[PDB]
């Protein structure tokens, strides 16, 4: 998985 | 539910997106109420844009600006979110 702050 | 988020140039939307990498959509993953999509909101910042619009930790991301992203890889979903700039229309499902 990837995790991105938006 | 649908949330229409409008942020200013200088802020974020106030949520952390998490989910499967893929680069090319894959494939016959079948959503179910328990796992309705590949990407979800790991967290939402209180007093952020998403939180004020009622999005919550654990919400699964179904559509971005009208495009179904249930089976779409994380990079590509981020790209679609960035394409919209300061406006983001999100459809979500609460697995709660």
């Amino acid at each position: 998985q990837l995790v991105t702050s938006l | 539910s649908v949330a229409i988020l409008q942020k200013r140039d200088h802020e974020g939307f106030g949520f952390v997106l998490r989910g499967a990498k893929a680069e090319t959509p894959i494939e016959e993953f079948t959503p179910t109420p328990a796992f309705p999509a590949l990407q979800y909101l790991e967290s939402v910042d209180v007093e952020g844009v998403a939180w004020k619009a009622g999005l919550r930790t654990g919400d699964f991301l179904i559509e971005v600006n009208g495009v179904n992203v249930v089976k779409v890889g994380h990079k590509q979903v981020v790209g679609l979110i960035r394409q919209g700039g300061n406006r983001l229309v999100m459809k979500v499902v609460s697995v709660t």
